[PDB]
RNA sequence: CGAAGGUGUGCUGUGAGGCAUGCUGGAGGUAUCAGAAGUGCGAAUGCUGACAUAAGUAACGAUAAAGCGGGUGAAAAGCCCGCUCGCCGGAAGACCAAGGGUUCCUGUCCAACGUUAAUCGGGGCAGGGUGAGUCGACCCCUAAGGCGAGGCCGAAAGGCGUAGUCGAUGGGAAACAGGUUAAUAUUCCUGUACUUGGUGUUACUGCGAAGGGGGGACGGAGAAGGCUAUGUUGGCCGGGCGACGGUUGUCCCGGUUUAAGCGUGUAGGCUGGUUUUCCAGGCAAAUCCGGAAAAUCAAGGCUGAGGCGUGAUGACGAGGCACUACGGUGCUGAAGCAACAAAUGCCCUGCUUCCAGGAAAAGCCUCUAAGCAUCAGGUAACAUCAAAUCGUACCCCAAACCGACACAGGUGGUCAGGUAGAGAAUACCAAGGCGCUUGAGAGAACUCGGGUGAAGGAAUGUCUCCACCCGAGACUCAGUGAAAU
RNA sequence: ACCGGGAGAUAGCU
RNA sequence: UAAGGUGAUAUGAACCGUUAUAACCGGCGAUUUCCGAAUGGGGAAACCCAGUGUGUUUCGACACACUAUCAUUAACUGAAUCCAUAGGUUAAUGAGGCGAACCGGGGGAACUGAAACAUCUAAGUACCCCGAGGAAAAGAAAUCAACCGAGAUUCCCCCAGUAGCGGCGAGCGAACGGGGAGCAGCCCAGAGCCUGAAUCAGUGUGUGUGUUAGUGGAAGCGUCUGGAAAGGCGCGCGAUACAGGGUGACAGCCCCGUACACAAAAAUGCACAUGCUGUGAGCUCGAUGAGUAGGGCGGGACACGUGGUAUCCUGUCUGAAUA
């Protein structure tokens, strides 16, 4: 299984998540 | 004869979902991923050879890949084909 | 394990190729898809073994 | 889409030597989308 | 124990400049002498990035418009549900064409955005969803059209063009009723069946074409009727019984459905057929087509409305009821029928006439040429198998498609109701779709003062620990916050 | 008409 | 070479191996989906539709190879008339396209200068098409020169803005000659003599050289500042190696590197020897290039633009000699 996708560091105006 | 190896290769992986479970429990069908071509006769023969079960009819469909934006870069997932193999009154898995 | 099957005859190596294709490959892919597979290097090892067997078959048969 | 493909398809370009030159210039310029297609 | 760069100060020279130093800076700079510049900027309506002035002005995103009660949320006028009120209702309603690509729906949070806010969103993030013998594409044939083996022409190039080969915007094989997910359904199921074929059994025949004919086969208009979809009248069933008069009464409401196929095939028109003979031509062959003669009878077939039943003791169905984990499932099933009118829908590519005479080929059809003529070959009935592949989500007269902005404009056809009204004209309405954007300084995070504020008093709230309100500091209504200049 | 080249055409003119 | 790795964004889970088949680089091989000259046919690129021959789990349906054109060659068929020809079928050889510039050939402008503009220039330039080449073309006089002299072609500098051409305007602009890089000569048109006779083309072996992986390869410590020193101070060393990069501040002596010395199982281009197939020495004589030169008509290159205009070619009409 591959849950981890390694989300990258986003932009200063990025989705708050 | 490479018929057996082609039949082994055509099947890639099963598909698990609420709709798949409902179909299995009600209509007695198994939905599973198949090769890009995965012609009906070949997939039926592969199912018969591997699962040693009996089937009524097999119908397949093409699922277009989704376009997702990772970071600032877009990308479309590879297209995959899924087939619904309908088992007869006698099924094992 | 590269020269073990090099001296084998065509029929027996073809049978070994069929065994590798049927067992240890379909079961491994099904387990990986279902999420029950804990070790993934088996897929790579079996794929490399199948490729080696195919290469040996091509080298022997014909030319 | 049918008219676009028939009027600007690579086959239509090759049908005349001019389209072959256009394709060669496109390849030299290294444009990712050589022609219009699905 | 501090280079260049940047920020200030004091001196120095007629000047372009030079020296020393505090501060941030952080590892390069470079004395004097000689040489080249992409060698010095204040303008060329100069070019690129950024920012003030007007400009916190212009409208508020389509004149149907929303009000309230509750659920969530920290907060709700626009989020969710419900009750009211207003609109389109021949479109703003329902489908597909094209055009887009997952915008469809489940969960998740408002990173960023939505002409305010939005907890919602077609937003942002993960997971599902598109199932094709009967749908469409696909494929057989095709003209508009092209392309073009040989070749003709043509400085090269290239153009023309036969055999042919491509294609539809056309003609060809076939499906519907019901049920069915948050998202698919005619491809998911429950049945009815209908078509495509080859092979295997049965019976033998006369089979057999880049050949013959029909057929395909095609214009406008007019009476239209026999009907049907559709509606209304009755009609039975179920309820019911009436908060402001009467309303157990011809009182009120809701339903009273028809499949695809199987036949039955009727009104219809069409032209006459039944038979005997001969024979021109269609090249060729034909017995096929037809032409002419003759006796006979008027029958002949054509598809065809509708119709009946079969399908079908069809599913569905008034409904209320058992739970209602309160979204729905389940009990099932009463009536499920007659008459009228009536379609611009069928018969109908009909009929009739009108005129200039209204594509093409293939499919489909009998004889059949050669050839095969015990056979092969085909039909008839049975057997089996399979019907390749592709799209099937979603918007589709629209927020997702074409429109420079969720741009006011459009976007092919298709179904497109009831009442009054002749009028797919209007006005209002059923279902369906809607209400298509407003009003914010919050006093928020926080800061301070106070009317004051549970108690002890030294811990009058200044504190154990208090909060409502008011005065102020705190984007203001928020948005196109452009414009020439 | 548009696109690339002659072409940084020429311009007694701003 | 080898004790680190499963290429990176980009960590993680699970694994190989550490003295050798962990991993990496290289040479030789295999596979190499579809479109792409596309080549079995079609078409809207990654798509659709077939025939033929090879062998097969339910006839079911499969896997492999072939199925375009031209030119030539070989074979078999093959009308208008006997023969014949054309055409038709099978097999073999080579190409069909792409690629930045360079060569030749066939075309070929306009803007612009002359202060305008038609001759001219711009210019045989931009651009278009065809050919193979690694260079291409051309190349061994029917040349100059002047009656003194050289014997291939190409390129560079003078000759040389000279002579010349030119609405004698703008502009174009050589040739002879001298110095340099490099110098290689021959073949057929025809008979006889001796006949592998040197030089070459196509293939194996051996020697030397270079690449495709690479190996070894010297030398500084303590103290002060200071985040850490390669910086300051002290005394030492390598150097056929202070040319460069990294290393918490500027490193010869920290590492990778550099000078230098080596390395190749396998394929390689280059220079030779040794093996095989093919054309092919010299001697005697003759032959020695015909629709060509030249001329008439209109033009292009030679600086030469038709002027008194030399030379070649060009489409057309004519057109001899050959020592």
């Amino acid at each position: 299984n591959n849950r981890p996708v390694y989300i990258p560091r986003p932009r200063p105006p990025h989705p708050r998540l | 004869m490479i018929r057996e190896e082609r039949l082994l290769k055509v099947l890639r992986a099963p598909h698990v979902s609420e709709k798949a479970s409902t179909a299995m429990e009600k209509s007695n069908t198994i939905v599973l991923k198949v090769a890009k071509d995965a012609t009906k006769a070949e997939i039926k023969a592969a199912v018969q050879k591997l699962f040693e079960v009996e089937v009524e009819v097999v119908n397949t469909l093409v699922v277009k890949g989704k376009v997702k934006r990772h970071g600032q870069r877009i990308g479309r997932r590879s297209d995959w084909k899924k087939a619904y193999v309908t088992l007869k009154e006698g099924q094992n898995l | 394990m590269k020269a073990k099957e090099l001296r084998e005859k065509s029929v027996e190596e073809l049978n070994t190729e069929l065994l590798n294709l049927l067992r240890e490959q379909f079961n491994l892919r099904m387990q990986a898809a279902s999420g029950q597979l804990q070790q993934s290097h088996l897929l790579k090892q079996v794929r490399r073994d199948v490729a080696r067997v195919k290469t040996l078959l091509n080298e022997k048969a014909g030319a | 889409v049918l008219k676009r493909n028939r009027s600007h398809g690579f086959r239509a370009r090759m049908a005349t030597k001019n389209g072959r030159q256009v394709l060669a210039r496109r390849r030299a310029k290294g444009r990712a989308r050589l022609t219009v297609s699905k």
